RNA sequence: ACAGAG
């Protein structure tokens, strides 16, 4: 007999955002029933669907055959589609506030005592990590106080027990790497993970995020299987908002206001640029202009004006970034690559 | 030309802009159409470059 | 009568639109010194890549406007400047850039960074999730092509 | 004793490229008894270090001077006499990269040793005879007390 | 509640019941209940002259008093409780390095405003018994298991 | 001295220009060198005290000295969400002809505070839509509007 | 349509301050002085009266009457 | 809107739903949260065996 | 000519590939599906010749 | 254009196909002079959060 | 109807156990964590909410030696109950004393 | 046939 039961916990269900440009626009998940009225998924999966949660409608399909289940689970699962088939780069990885919260956790400044370290580590003890023993690491500083550095609390993600056979090894450049340090740089921008302990360097977009290779989740995918790359993203998704929503992280109008060092530089740059453009105007209209090769005398003027005007944006933008303090919010969001850049900060 | 307290006995808002019709109960708006200026010499290039 | 819920689309009068994501109690909101907890926590990541400085000034002008009972204008190519509303917030005892000492409501300890409080005029859009949730097991079909 | 290394150092520089941090400073030191230069990151909030100071730095494999390697899990609560009572600042970390020097093209004896204290680094560069006992993947205790 | 015009009529019947504030926000007994730590603004160097006058305007209007010992204006902290920490001492450049704005950790200032159901000293005495009550219920389930 | 920084670190919450430092709570056993932070009922009963500084009708301000954040926050959360009162839930309507919608009117009548003392009443059981003397009250609003 | 009974943010009963707020504006106060005289400290309570529009006073013109 | 594109290569299916989406990080990366109003309508025909 | 190539603003910046100072940059914004900015860089001090986003 | 708000003073005598209203609307705290010209704050759409 | 459920770890003999406190939130959780961390026989303690719809917290307690983690949990409950009793007594004494001192003035 | 939404 056939009982047509309801959709229960564990059914393989397809899931689709409608403009489907590549094959990862439709993947298969495992369903779980929850009392509200929306489809819900982890934000690490927002990169393949290109979902953005602004009034977005996605589709669902329940397969009606056992073979339609097993072709959807083995071939089309999310744990078996972490890399794109185009160039082999990981798509399911961390996104904004999972990169910003992990960049601030792994800076060199942050220290935790035993109570807050236990409180942050104990967030991941839910689900299939409810049975595991925690393995709090030994503290770094012992004698004057007792402090865990935030990098050890991050390294709990890569190995949350004593019997977990993950050994991850990564050695790459950061984003703000200065070129001359190689694991002694002033920026602390060189990453060394050795036996899944984070020995140096903060975590950028190019180490946790969905950009490209040298991702630590891509290392876990290629060395220790699919399931160890999938658990670590769930541990990161669990652990980074607990740190970031109790540190506090905010933007303001004082985070984009120009200091006194910028307003004196910008005036001089505008005056020099407008004077050289006026001299080029007078040199075109009233005599000889040094005509650049390949262009008329009017097109030579265009390139020189675009030369003088775009020096003003560089020397105005490299003058504001020197006088911004750290713990500026757009500067933090641009150094960790989570959202924005230096063009946007220097433009607003 | 009515006062706002006389829009009350017509069940009409004073701030309703108007400019629309009522045809079989629905409210239809003749939109502003944009044309080219007639009776004017247009000197243009063809697909062939002429 | 519809009450807002998980999946209703609010806007922000600057193009920072967004759906609802979570509804938390008053006891888990972060609170100021005066007892105020926010109605709507907005994520700061929308601001760098979109460059809406206008929302960041609307918040400050509104906070400086309700503390002395004015409506500060936000007219195009003009309006009330930042240098004037920075002086109305110091006079009423607030910070001159709207950033407040904020205590976390989960742990009870203070937050490290300061948080930027103020009134922002949010408008509710017609797109509600109760008018869009849809499903079909097997139902009526077409007559010509016998498919749903 | 389980001592790896011990010499009195002397601070030559505090911030080469500027104050990149609030709690950590990238010290630059140089010894008396040998020619050892010492890059070190300390926590200057709990333990302030000035420019012309002179401290004594012992790196030990174990914190109990009976030579017992019993470290299954560090118990901070227990009170028993250890090596740390004669020192003011103690850290705990792992050696992770022994590296040959590339400055000389022939007949060199200087070897670098990198110890990471959970993110706070230490290069200990100098003669190969003084660095005996440094192995990769070995966990060491840094010990440190200022002198007059 | 409402507002009528002649001919209109309102007739209903209400049923009040008991409920806690976690369920719905019409059951909350307080307008706002909150605390803050108590400030201790301290002076690192003695501020005299006309800088005592600009120090008393970078604060709340009753915390920095200015007094004269020899016909010479010196400034001292008087009542640090009344400060709201607007942080106006950091806009002035000369005075950023003479004060240490802080908070005493183990000293709270509660401020409970009841909505009128029962007086606010009785609200705190009921709120403490609830936390005494929740610790009682799990002691009764450690004994029921074993 | 470093002892001054250790004492400021476990007893003060400083406010910098850019962030509040020393936000956490640290006095737990093993966190410090010479300090004993284990639980001691006599030290808590010796240091705790309550100073009521202002009280009138419908307001109260008082001090708690010696308690920590994780208990004062518990008291704030109980006062917000777990102290019971009496409020309207059911509204039975006979001839509402006002312009105010019946749902909106029921929602407005829900939020009126009632002067019943809630220590005298019990919870209405699951279901039981009538309710008796033990667990309900019952107001009657009846207004008819006419011309003068 | 009508003044809400409570402030949305904290919960102070604002809904009885409206008829008094108009009366204090008939005595020619500024709004920042009348809101202080009514007892509204925080700005969340102040925007309940400061931004309210009384549409029911004008919707009741179009209501049917005897 | 012919037969080949409109009704043969791509066609309307049942056992399908459509809703607004919203984030949830407390789930795994391979889970999805289906509302209960859609979980009662959608069915999977499970055969009875031992 | 090389001078006809480098009469554009940028020099002494940092590329993510070879970090060299002599550079030739570009910035675009004309795709508002890309809410982030758009840049492209040329780097030719050691004549390495990268061109990326 | 899609914000819930109020239609006019006859929004109760009016029977349309689909009408959306907000229960407690509030006028904007920061406003343009164009808002004053078109009389937007005599019947607004939105609440101050 | 059962509010407490004790889930041990995989390979630990009763000194690593996760308590599931039904119908709770951060209120009891953070206070009980504060009173358990005062116990010097506790290596690890911390809670988390399972999901914001569900009213559960999972309190994990790991002790140092071989003593089971029921005893620091029960000691945390008893010490928190005594702290709340003492706070209640001091608060009621200060309220009665303030009302007494106000009644002596203005008479 | 038109307007929306992503
Ligand atoms: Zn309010
Ligand atoms: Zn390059």
């Amino acid at each position: 007999d056939i009982v047509e039961r309801h959709l229960i916990d564990g059914d393989v269900v397809l899931f689709n955002r409608q403009p489907s440009l590549h094959k990862l626009s439709i993947m298969a998940h495992l369903a779980r029933v929850k009392p509200h009225r929306t489809f819900r998924f982890n934000e690490c999966v927002c990169t393949p669907y290109n979902a953005d949660f602004d009034g977005d409608e996605m589709n669902l399909h329940l397969p009606q055959t056992e073979e339609a289940k097993a072709e959807a689970l083995v071939l089309m699962g999310t744990k078996a589609n972490l890399v794109t088939p185009r160039n082999g780069e990981p798509l399911i990885a961390a996104i904004q506030d999972f990169l910003t919260g992990a960049y601030l956790l792994t800076l060199k400044d942050t220290f935790f005592d035993r109570a807050k370290a236990c409180q942050i580590i104990a967030s991941i003890l839910v689900g299939k990590d409810e049975k595991i023993k925690v393995r709090l690491p030994p503290p770094t500083i012992l004698k004057p106080v007792t402090l865990w550095t935030g990098k050890q609390i991050f390294s709990v993600i890569l190995r949350p027990s004593d019997d977990n056979p993950v050994r991850a090894n990564l050695r790459t450049k950061g984003k703000q790497y200065c070129g001359k340090g190689e694991d002694l740089c002033a920026n602390d921008s060189y990453v060394t993970i050795q036996n899944s302990e984070l020995m140096s360097g903060s975590m950028d977009k190019g180490t946790l995020g969905s950009g490209s290779k040298n991702n630590i989740f891509y290392i876990l995918l290629r060395d220790w299987g699919q399931n160890e790359a999938a658990d670590a993203m769930s541990r990161l998704a669990r652990l980074a908002p607990v740190y970031l929503s109790n540190r506090g992280f905010s933007i303001g109008i004082g985070d984009v206001t120009p200091g006194q060092g910028l307003l004196k530089a910008k005036y001089e740059l505008l005056n020099a640029g407008y004077k050289k453009c006026d001299e080029y105007i007078e040199a075109l209209n009233t005599g000889k202009l040094q005509q650049q090769p390949g262009c008329t005398a009017e097109e030579t003027l265009e390139a020189l004006i675009l030369k003088e005007l775009s020096v003003i944006r560089d020397h105005a933008g490299s003058a504001c970034l020197r006088e911004l303090d750290k713990s500026n919010s757009p500067l933090t969001m641009a150094l960790c690559g989570s959202k924005g850049s230096f063009i946007n900060i220097s433009q607003m | 030309g009515k006062t706002p307290a006389e829009f009350a006995k017509l069940n009409e808002c004073p701030l309703d802009p108007g400019g629309y019709f009522i045809v079989k109960g629905v409210e239809k708006v003749i939109l502003i159409q944009e044309q080219l200026s007639k009776n004017r010499i247009i000197v243009e290039a063809d697909r062939k470059g002429a | 009568t519809r009450r807002p819920e998980i999946g209703d689309k609010f806007s922000s009068r600057h193009g920072q639109k967004g759906v609802c994501g979570l509804i938390v109690p008053q006891e888990d909101m972060p609170f100021c010194d005066s007892g105020i907890c926010p109605d709507i926590i907005m994520n700061p990541h929308g601001f760098p890549s979109r460059m809406t400085v206008g929302k960041l000034i609307e918040l400050l002008a509104g906070k400086a406007g309700v503390l002395d009972g004015r409506f500060h204008y936000g007219t195009a190519f003009g309006g009330s400047k930042v240098k004037d509303v920075c002086e109305d917030l110091v006079r009423h005892g607030y910070n001159y850039l709207g950033k407040d000492y904020v205590t976390s409501g989960i742990t009870g300890e203070p937050l490290e960074a300061y948080i930027y409080f103020g009134p922002v005029y949010y408008q509710k859009l017609k797109h509600m999730v109760l008018d869009k949730m849809h499903a079909r097991a097997r139902g009526p079909r077409a007559v010509l092509t016998r498919q749903p | 004793a389980g001592i790896l290394f011990e010499d009195i150092f002397d601070v030559k520089d505090i911030d080469p490229e500027g104050k990149k941090f609030d709690r950590v400073s990238r010290l630059h030191c140089e010894s008396e008894s040998f020619k050892m230069d010492l890059i070190l990151d300390v926590n200057i909030q709990i333990y302030p270090v000035d420019l012309g100071d002179k401290f004594r730095l012992v790196i030990a494999s174990t914190l109990y001077e009976d030579g017992t390697l019993d470290d299954g899990e560090y118990n901070p609560t227990d009170d028993r006499p250890s090596r740390a009572d004669q020192f003011e600042y103690v850290m705990y970390g792992k050696v992770y990269r022994i590296e040959g020097d590339e400055t000389s093209t022939e007949a060199a004896t200087r070897l670098s040793a990198y110890v990471s204290y959970g993110g706070l680094l230490m290069r200990l560069q100098g003669d190969a005879n003084n660095l005996h006992g440094f192995e990769v993947d070995s966990r060491v205790y840094l010990l440190m007390k200022k002198l007059a | 509640i409402a507002q009528l015009r002649p001919g209109q009529e309102i007739d209903l019947l209400m049923h009040c019941v008991k409920g806690i504030g976690k369920d719905h926000a019409k059951f909350s007994p307080v307008a706002t209940a909150s605390y803050r730590l108590l400030p201790d603004i301290t002076l690192l160097e003695p501020v005299e002259g006309e800088a005592a006058e600009e120090l008393s305007r970078c604060f709340s209007p009753g915390v920095i008093e200015v007094q004269e010992v020899q016909g010479k204006k010196v400034a001292r902290v008087a009542n640090p409780r009344l400060d709201t920490f607007s942080r106006e001492i950091f806009r002035n450049e000369k005075l950023k390095k003479v004060v240490r704005l802080a908070r005493v950790r183990d000293h709270y200032i509660f401020s409970v405003e009841s909505t009128g159901v029962l007086p606010p000293d009785v609200l705190v005495s009921e709120a403490i018994k609830v936390l005494m009550g929740k610790c009682r219920r799990f002691l009764d389930e450690l004994d029921a298991v074993q | 001295a470093a002892s001054q920084a250790v004492e400021e670190m476990r007893s003060r919450v400083v406010l910098g220009e850019f962030g509040v430092r020393n936000v956490h709570t640290t006095d737990f056993p093993g966190n410090y060198s010479g300090y004993d932070d284990a639980w001691d009922q006599d030290r808590f009963e010796k240091n705790f005290r309550v100073d009521v500084v202002h009280m009138d009708e419908n307001s109260l301000e008082f001090d708690m000295v010696g308690i920590d954040a994780a208990i004062a926050n518990a008291f704030r959360r109980i006062l917000l969400a777990e102290v019971p009162t009496m409020a309207v839930e059911k509204v039975l309507v006979y001839n509402n002809t006002s312009i105010v919608q019946d749902e909106i009117l029921a929602h407005r009548l829900g939020l009126i505070p009632i002067h019943a003392d809630p220590r005298l009443f019990e919870y209405r059981n699951q279901g039981d839509e009538e309710g008796t003397e033990i667990d309900t009250l019952q107001f009657r609003l009846q207004v008819r509007c006419t011309r003068n | 349509m009508i003044i809400p009974v409570r402030c949305f943010t904290c919960g102070k009963i604002v809904g009885n301050k409206w008829e008094a707020y108009l009366g204090l504006l008939q005595a020619e106060y500024t709004e920042g002085d009348a809101l202080d005289a009514l007892g509204l400290k925080r700005y969340c309570c102040r925007r309940m009266l400061l931004a309210h529009v009384d549409l029911i006073e004008k919707l009741l013109n179009y209501a049917p009457l005897e | 809107q012919g037969r080949f594109r409109g009704n043969l290569s791509g066609k309307r299916v049942d056992f399908s739903g459509r809703t607004v989406i919203s984030p949830d990080p407390n789930l795994r990366i391979d889970e999805v949260a289906v509302p209960v109003h859609v979980a009662k309508i959608l069915t999977f025909p499970e055969k009875v065996n031992k | 000519g090389a001078a006809a190539w480098e009469n554009v603003d940028s020099t002494a910046e940092s590329c993510p590939k070879c970090e060299h100072p002599r550079a030739y940059f570009m910035q675009l914004q004309t795709r508002s599906a890309d809410e982030p900015m758009t840049t492209f860089y040329k780097c030719c001090n050691a004549q390495c010749g990268h061109r990326w986003r | 254009k899609q914000a819930m708000g109020t239609i006019g003073y006859n929004q109760r005598n009016r029977i349309d196909t689909l009408m959306y209203l907000l229960a407690y609307p509030q006028k904007p705290m920061v406003k343009t002079k164009t808002i004053e010209l078109i009389e937007f704050e005599k019947l607004p759409a939105g609440q101050n959060a | 109807k059962t509010a407490l459920e004790m889930v041990q770890a995989a390979g630990t003999d009763r000194h690593c156990v996760t308590f599931v406190l039904h119908e709770e939130d951060h209120t009891l959780g953070n206070s009980l964590r504060y009173m358990i961390m005062k116990n010097p026989e506790v290596e690890f303690c911390g809670y988390t909410t399972t999901h914001p719809s569900e009213s559960k917290i999972n309190l994990r307690i790991q002790t140092r030696g071989t003593l089971p983690a029921v005893e620091p949990f029960q000691r945390g409950l008893n010490e928190l109950m005594n702290v709340c009793q003492h706070v209640l007594d001091k608060f009621e004494a200060s309220i009665k004393d303030y009302k007494d001192q106000k009644a002596s003035r203005n008479e």
